[PDB]
């Protein structure tokens, strides 16, 4: 089975992205493990199966584009781009250091494969709408993929951008929501409840597909359904576990923006390596 | 009397659209008023109304600039510079993207819409942004030159425009160079540095001053950022006293920019004509300029004060 | 009986507000007749039946509040406040003039009865949510009424404010949408389509009531239904005619922000006076 | 080695909540980081998280101020001053409403979050607003005094705060007076005017200068608006040269405010130490201050330049 082997390989790549996230945040003493780990299966599917991209031609005009609108999750994007060959893996060890290209939030002028400088929440999504608008005008076959946080959708610019994407019929824009239920000050339902989230996106003119964001076949199937929907954009609402893959980080508000100490990096890598050895058994 | 800078802008956009396939134009339900409507009629395929949504206007412009378009984004200055400030900061200026912001209805000459619509802060906001260039045309001829130059240069540009017809200052041959100001009149006693609607008023003040035996140099500084440091120092050395004149707060705009340069290089009096750290109010443009001290006679009074401080 | 006489009196007051709007915009050579005339029946019901206010005590702590979020419709608000006795009717003849209290957009520090300085679209609605939040904390019986435009709801701050009003359960906030279908550059569906508007408000946690915004009994009944709904905020979507009451202004994009010339003032007042004489026949 | 100004702010808010039932506090999902969390725990019924929605944060604060509350609204300076600029302008400053904006994580000392989060423009934005007062504490003691004074003032106030621990400068008895600066050291040769983290560095620079026979006056100007014009002119008369030092762009902040005053009242050299019209980058706070020229040694270098320019 090449399809079954394809899925196993994507699970192994997702595990590698998680190991990079834990190590690079530990070494930096700074960064955002929870919302990086929640998105690792989504970025494995995008960067290693679904996106048309070439690290030997990073300015290819018809390339698919990924925008990390929740830019604090830069570790998982940098892990994906390093594993795809956009820049040396050695860069990951200088994350958040002075003079390093790997800034705490992505800088499109310093990192090959970064399509927008993000880090101010809501702004990446608005720029993704502009990219999709221009590519639609240029008859490009390109698709624009954009990852949002579920705290991030409290920003007014997200709803402006959604209204505009529906009005301009941007069926070349696929939004993905990292639906992990947590933000800095607590659960999103306690801080500023955005529910009913699927009803809001449908009322703004998006097709909505709900998936388990840790189920690689469901993510693949949702991206195929988005491609076939021509009336306008689609959002994939991906139910995820913040800190997915590390027992002591899973569903924990406090692992949003805290760096693990060396003993916690060792514990997290041991869990992920036990997970990886079990995949090599398949 | 000449056409409004917004009218010259709308015509210059059509000229750019005819000769430059990469130009696209965006508005926020003010196309009728900003005069992006001329481009919207000529090139509807490259015109995008974003509705009443200035943050998304600037984010969508940023994204279009990454797909090889040269976007001009328009609305009134209070909404362009203020409502979308942090989108301009973090999605346009930090990544140095090729977006042109052409904001109309700046200053008190907005008139009867009153204080909420009268931008007196926009130059302070745009001048503090790294990688932003800030250009403030005096009249129709200089507006056309600035709009065409903005489309040629790489990176973020803010063009400040106005509502009402303004007098001719520059000839049809005007050449605009970022970082270069223009001496419009020579004089040994004082230098008046002006931009926007105030340049024509500075020339009228210099005629009034000549009648009482005062010879004023007049400098246009449409290029607010980068400012012409060398011309400011030359003027300070020749005349020993400066009046600045701007349809803007005396805080953070032209008076501030000139005080910063001369206090570092050649300290002289800099007496500032502008809005005195207040909001505006509803009235006719002319009644507002009179009440808020933005007339040729106010520039004459500022020159008399500056001459009392001159070494 | 007294109910039918009450309705007739409100229709006569609405006609008087429309006559003030046409005359004061004509005299000023400046202002916004279309979106003032669309709202005249709503402000007749609020200022002459439903709101608890006292022109002798404009800072009464438990007063109802009205916020004109679509602040360019200041003529109809000023007409209502003058007819309610908040300031002299003579003020109306100096609308938009230098050194006069009646600013082009409402100024709460210059005009008795104005609750917020508005004019920047979306902002009045956000301040209204803050007023309702503070009045709820103090268990005030006050209601906060706020009028929105249907172009205005393209602003992101409107959706932030809506999300917050639902999260804080502000049943003391009654929003009203002036649903006239037009904005400056054309029909709202052409410029930046906000449809489906009722679905958007329901998905943001508001009860939605749809009315004919020129039917005074429907407006009264909708306000009573909002009052009885204690679980959260209500929006009344009031379908209106921009320029209602003046034949040559009705449903015309170009009468958004243009002042009638003296011949047009005379024609408009003749139509409104013929309308008024017909009401005195009932 | 003192506590961070954000930590002093969080404790001062709890003190205000105990003293005054009208105090309410708002945040935008950064309560853990701004230290509004102390008040949120003590007074949950008077604490309102608005989620990640800074425009609505400031509009809701404006509305609360009209229902007998004294709101303190917090988020990081880039988002407070910039994302919500035009709401602060048109819903708070124009109507002169009683809202206090306490914005943390200003300057380069934010560190590893990098350029998008390092506010280098916020003082330019808040200084240009009519009716806004702008206060920049040096340390924990001055933070507590400024927060308590802001609650007593009627009208808009911006308090600029920081992420990292900063050295003690003021005693716990400090009295804060809007429009008054403080002479922390006397000297005849030059005046160093500073605020925020730069006040302690100006005192370190003055010790280095004393060792090479240069006597620097050191002035703290936490009161940026209204600025102490009289103390600036006194300093110009005594010393003939000023260096300004700020963790902010050289455009539109302290250096600009001092140049504006002295150019109209007593023109002398004003040499500006600050961020040189660039965005920041990710790094440790100390590595960033060194790279971007915000050290005591950079203030010494600026003083040497100012001495070559003075009469
Ligand atoms: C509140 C805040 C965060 C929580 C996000 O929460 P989220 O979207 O739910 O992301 P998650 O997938 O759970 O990690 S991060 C950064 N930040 C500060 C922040 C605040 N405002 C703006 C405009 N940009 C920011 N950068
Ligand atoms: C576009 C615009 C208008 C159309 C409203 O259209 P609307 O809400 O549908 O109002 P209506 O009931 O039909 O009159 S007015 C003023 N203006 C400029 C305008 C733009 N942006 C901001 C923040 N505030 C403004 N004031
Ligand atoms: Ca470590
Ligand atoms: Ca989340
Ligand atoms: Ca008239
Ligand atoms: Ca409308
Ligand atoms: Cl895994
Ligand atoms: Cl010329
Ligand atoms: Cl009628
Ligand atoms: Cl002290």
């Amino acid at each position: 089975d090449d399809m079954q082997d394809e899925i196993l390989n994507l699970k192994l790549i997702a595990n590698q992205l998680r190991q990079h996230v834990v190590k690079m945040v530990g070494e930096a003493n700074s960064g955002h493990p929870g919302g990086s780990l929640s998105a690792a299966d989504i970025l494995a599917v995008l960067f290693f199966k679904e996106m048309r991209i070439d690290p030997a031609n990073p300015k290819w005009q018809d390339r698919d584009r990924f925008v990390l609108s929740k830019g604090h999750a830069s570790p998982v994007l940098y892990a994906a781009l390093a594993e795809r060959g956009f820049f040396p893996k050695e860069w990951l060890s200088q994350f958040r250091k002075i003079n390093s290209p790997l800034q705490g939030h992505p800088d499109m002028k310093k990192v090959p494969g970064v399509e927008m400088s993000t880090g101010s929440l809501g702004q990446g999504f608005s720029t993704a709408v502009g990219m999709a608008l221009g590519l639609k005008l240029d008859r490009s076959p390109a698709r624009v993929y954009v990852l949002l946080g579920d705290g991030e959708i409290q920003e007014g610019i997200v709803w402006e951008a959604a209204m505009a994407a529906a009005h301009y019929k941007l069926n070349n824009l696929t939004a993905i929501l990292d639906y992990n239920g947590l933000q800095i000050d607590g659960p999103v339902q306690e801080v500023m409840n955005p529910e009913p989230v699927a009803d809001k996106w449908r009322s703004f003119g998006f097709k909505v597909i709900t998936v388990d964001g840790h189920n690689i076949p469901e993510i693949i199937n949702a991206i195929d359904a988005a491609r076939l929907h021509l009336e306008g954009p689609t959002i994939i609402i991906a139910k995820t576990v913040k800190g997915k893959g590390v027992s002591f980080m899973e569903n924990r508000v406090e692992w949003h923006g805290s760096a693990p100490k060396p003993e916690q990096v060792a514990e997290a890598l041991s869990e992920l390596q036990v997970g990886r050895e079990k995949l090599w058994e398949e | 009397g000449g056409i409004a800078t917004r009218e010259a802008y709308g015509k210059a956009l059509v000229e750019l659209g005819q000769e430059n396939p990469k130009i696209v134009v965006l508005d926020a339900d003010l196309s009728k008023s900003t005069k992006t409507s001329d481009f919207a009629k000529a090139f509807p395929e490259r015109f995008f109304n974003m509705g009443i949504a200035e943050q998304n206007l600037m984010g969508v412009a940023a994204g279009l600039s990454t797909v090889g378009k040269i976007p001009f984004a328009s609305t009134f200055a209070v909404f362009a510079a203020g409502r979308a400030f942090e989108i301009i900061r973090n999605s346009i200026c930090y990544p140095k993207l090729n977006v042109k912001i052409a904001a109309t209805h700046a200053g008190l000459t907005v008139g009867e819409d009153g204080a909420s619509h009268q931008a007196i802060e926009d130059l302070a906001l745009m001048r503090v942004l790294p990688n932003m260039q800030v250009f403030v045309p005096a009249d129709a001829a200089q507006t056309r030159a600035i709009v065409k130059k903005a489309a040629e240069i790489e990176g973020p540009v803010y063009i400040r425009l106005g509502r009402s017809g303004v007098p001719e200052v520059f000839s049809p041959d005007i050449r605009f160079e970022p970082g270069r100001g223009t001496v419009l009149k020579e004089g040994k006693d004082v230098t008046i540095v002006a931009l926007g609607i105030m340049t024509a008023k500075a020339l009228e003040a210099a005629k009034m001053l000549e009648a009482e035996g005062i010879a004023a140099r007049v400098v246009d500084m449409a290029s607010l950022k980068p400012i012409d440091r060398e011309l400011l120092v030359e003027s300070a050395r020749l005349t020993g006293a400066v009046v600045t004149a701007e349809e803007h707060s005396v805080i953070g705009g032209l008076g501030s920019a000139v005080a910063e340069v001369l206090s570092e290089e050649y300290p002289i009096p800099v007496v500032k004509v502008g809005v005195n750290d207040v909001f505006g109010e509803s009235g006719t443009p002319q009644a507002l300029l009179e009440k808020y001290g933005l007339t040729a006679r106010d520039v004459v009074a500022a020159v008399q004060k500056a001459l009392t401080l001159k070494r």
